[PDB]
RNA sequence: CGGCACCUUACGAGAAAUCAAAGUCUUUGGGUUCUGGGGGGAGUAUGGUCGCAAGGCUGAAACUUAAAGGAAUUGACGGAAGGGCACCACCAGGAGUGGAGCCUGCGGCUUAAUUUGACUCAACACGGGGAAACUCACCAGGUCCAGACACAAUAAGGAUUGACAGAUUGAGAGCUCUUUCUUGAUUUUGUGGGUGGUGGUGCAUGGCCGUUCUUAGUUGGUGGAGUGAUUUGUCUGCUUAAUUGCGAUAACGAACGAGACCUUAACCUACUAAAUAGUGCUGCUAGCAUUUGCUGGUAUAGUCACUUCUUAGAGGGACUAUCGAUUUCAAGUCGAUGGAAGUUUGAGGCAAUAACAGGUCUGUGAUGCCCUUAGACGUUCUGGGCCGCACGCGCGCUACACUGACGGAGCCAGCGAGUAUAAGCCUUGGCCGAGAGGUCUGGGAAAUCUUGUGAAACUCCGUCGUGCUGGGGAUAGAGCAUUGUAAUUGUUGCUCUUCAACGAGGAAUUCCUAGUAAGCGCAAGUCAUCAGCUUGCGUUGAUUACGUCCCUGCCCUUUGUACACACCG
């Protein structure tokens, strides 16, 4: 019966998949409100306000959409 | 002849059922009403009372 | 009176075959002798006894074993008899195949994989199986859950959904990573429970198909026979394609199959109508001839006629009609005359009962069970394989030449198919290129156009002139295109060149009886491309029977059987 389809061998390791980075109040690491007193709100009109950016290796990018420059 | 065939899904497997019915040709409306080799010679009304030279008028 | 026997019946007997004794025997008893007590071991061993011997007579046990055996029934089988039938059988021939190159399927070897089913007819151009991707089930590698649902964990201080730069990858898969930009309860983790599977099992099944078997066969009611399994009906004779009829009869009346039936081919100047068919007439014309003629062209207005041709509906037509002969004079059979039709008029679809461990789980959201289900045997993506080649076999195509190759000329069928915001259908005309092919228009959802599918064999007139030669067109290089995302392992088409086997095929073996074989193309299916394949269609069109049981088989009867897994016993 199709030579009784056997076990199959592996040359690659089982790839542990991706995990979501459980952050601790990212709002508390964007905003800096001290006594009586934040990257950019995605210049595109797709959002208006409510979009922040993470700066690394010369990258200002948007997540609820995708603009990026420099 | 009318045939209906069904697959009866039992617990151990599938049963199959066939039902043929040979309806009488008399009830057939839009087709033949008898078998091909059915022949329907009828009786006679030949017998009657006669007389050699009558002319009634 | 005694004998040797025989015939009929079944009194009565018997398990029956059969028996006038094998009767007068559970209603058991005339007299008397011998023998047997499941099958083997075994008529063996031993002792005795007779024999010249060969051997005879008498004659155990251990041990072994579930049947051995009798008569009859149904079937099957016979190198048994009788009667029939068949080009999947022969006769008599034709075309061949088997020999060659190549196409293609099977095996084997190879391989990472060369996926798999089927193995006499009834596997092997079969799975509608002509696979570049897809198909796809195989191999190497990468992703997705498309895991519904109930709980439990978790969580809006975030269950988790994604996606930029580089790394990474076969790859512009956030597959995975430094990188945290976005999402908010749709989802992740665990149990239970699902779902899908071209994974297994066709020897667990449904349905379908093939075969037994393209033959004439099959069955019950009541009656008759038999203790019964069963049997007769269902048959001696003749006749037929035929268990189909004439008939015969312990049957009688039935039923299925066969036949009827349905589709199609052949005939109709006899009805009905054709602007999607045709023929004419009559206009407006052209070439010839001028006799008003011969050839054609055009007019879906000429407000023309009609139905031979063609189309399709309503019918008719063969029933063996008439006649001559043989036959139980019966069912039939052989010849003529008439006729389109005289094998069942030709050709098919449909097609009983009983079966096969025939094929298919790889057609199926047809399926039970087993397996598997997240690093998946689900699905999807990239690439390869199914094409791999010391070799064996089947279905084929092209050939081995002059009844021939070419080169011009003649240009004669029939069955069908076709689309429109395509991803494009049949494609006409016009124009380019040698050709393949390209482009601009036009017609056709079609008796309207493609299309008269001007098909190919075939006919004529020329070149070749007996030879592997202008026969044959393998293998191979260069080039031009086309389909497709992708032609390398040449997809296919065209041009130049290369010019291989093969000179008619061994032992073997297939198909076929008239518009048949053989030849020859054509269309449709598969289809983006590709037909040496099937399913149909027409064109040309034969030799030889019109019989037989020698071979291979099939049907019926008789007969034998120690067979019933049925002689492959």
């Amino acid at each position: 019966g199709g030579k009784k389809r056997k076990k199959k061998v592996y040359t690659t390791p089982k790839k542990i998949k991706h995990k979501h980075r459980k952050h601790k109040l990212a709002v508390l690491t964007y905003y800096k409100v001290d006594n009586e007193g934040l990257r950019r709100e995605c210049p595109a009109p797709t959002c208006g306000a409510g979009i922040f950016m993470a700066n690394m290796k010369d990258r200002q990018y948007c997540g609820k959409c995708h603009l990026t420059l420099k | 002849i009318d045939i209906a065939i069904r697959h009866v899904l039992m617990r151990q497997g599938v049963l199959g059922i066939k039902v043929k019915i040979m309806k009488d040709p008399a009830a057939n409306r839009f087709g033949p009403r008898a078998l091909p080799d059915a022949v329907k010679i009828a009786e006679a009304k030949d017998e009657d009372e006669v007389i050699p030279a009558p002319t009634v008028k």
